[PDB]
């Protein structure tokens, strides 16, 4: 879950 | 009186905090588009998607934030979300910022689908917020303060951020004490108004609850930021 906040973490 | 560490850390903050995230072509529609409850919401809805992107960038930046448990680190991101948000509309009102076009975005959120109860309290929080004439630094520090609340539900390190915290609530009370001697009350007063931003968690949600009911669209990522099933 929270797929979207990851991937701008990780971006 | 401003140490090394701390004339330090204000300046690598108030140059994330500074970088012109939000592209000029984007906020250049609250000035140029059609002025309707509809448009405005649209309008509404792509700042604050596009602001969420700028606030994680912002927070990433934040000195030992990805130091943080990557779940705490989505507490604290869904839990200030939208006291951030107050935060930075509350300083294009009170300080016009170009970018904002401060009267304009105020006839948007004055018709956009939300109801007297939460419009009222709203502007009048804008208001007496402004009336702290506080400085780019204030607002930025302040803003950095309300992300990295150790209170946020969901926390598993409360005690990891708070020490996240503290360096951030030193320069500002120190800053607060340094231009504003005049009155040693300062300080408190920011303080007094975490406590009034909270207040729009509430009525946020319930906003949401409206909106929704109304067949409006967010975005993905204000849904999954705000927990919109
Ligand atoms: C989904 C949408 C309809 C909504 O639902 N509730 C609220 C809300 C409202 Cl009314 C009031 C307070 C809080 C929320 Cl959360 C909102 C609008 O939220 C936003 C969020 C961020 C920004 C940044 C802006 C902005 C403009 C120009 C320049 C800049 C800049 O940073 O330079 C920023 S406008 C803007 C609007």
């Amino acid at each position: 879950d929270h797929q979207l906040l990851r991937y701008l973490l990780d971006k | 009186e401003l140490t090394p560490d701390q004339q330090t850390l204000l300046h690598f903050i108030m140059d994330s905090y500074n970088k012109q995230r939000m592209p000029q072509e984007i906020t250049n529609k609250i000035l140029k588009e059609e002025f309707s409850a509809e448009e405005n919401f649209l309008i509404l809805t792509e700042m604050a998607t596009n602001h969420v992107q700028v606030l994680v960038e912002f927070t990433k930046k934040l000195p030992g934030f990805q130091t943080l448990d990557h779940e705490d680190q989505i507490a604290l991101l869904k839990g200030s979300a939208v006291e951030a948000m107050f935060l930075r509309s509350a300083e294009i009102f009170n300080k016009k910022l170009p970018s904002g076009h401060s009267d304009l975005l105020e006839e948007r959120i004055r018709n956009s689908g939300i109801s007297d109860e939460y419009i009222t309290p709203m502007f009048s929080f804008y208001k007496s917020i402004g009336e702290l004439k506080m400085t780019q630094e204030e607002y930025a520090l302040l803003t950095a303060i309300v992300i990295l609340s150790p209170d946020r539900q969901y926390i598993k390190d409360r005690e990891a951020v708070e020490k996240l915290q503290e360096p951030l609530l030193d320069v500002l009370q120190k800053l607060c004490k340094i231009h504003q001697p005049e009155n040693p009350q300062h300080f408190a007063c920011l303080l007094g108004r975490l406590t009034e931003l909270r207040t729009f968690n509430h009525h946020h949600a319930e906003m949401l609850m409206s909106w929704r009911v109304n067949d409006h669209k967010f975005t993905p990522l204000l849904c999954e930021i705000w927990d919109v099933q």
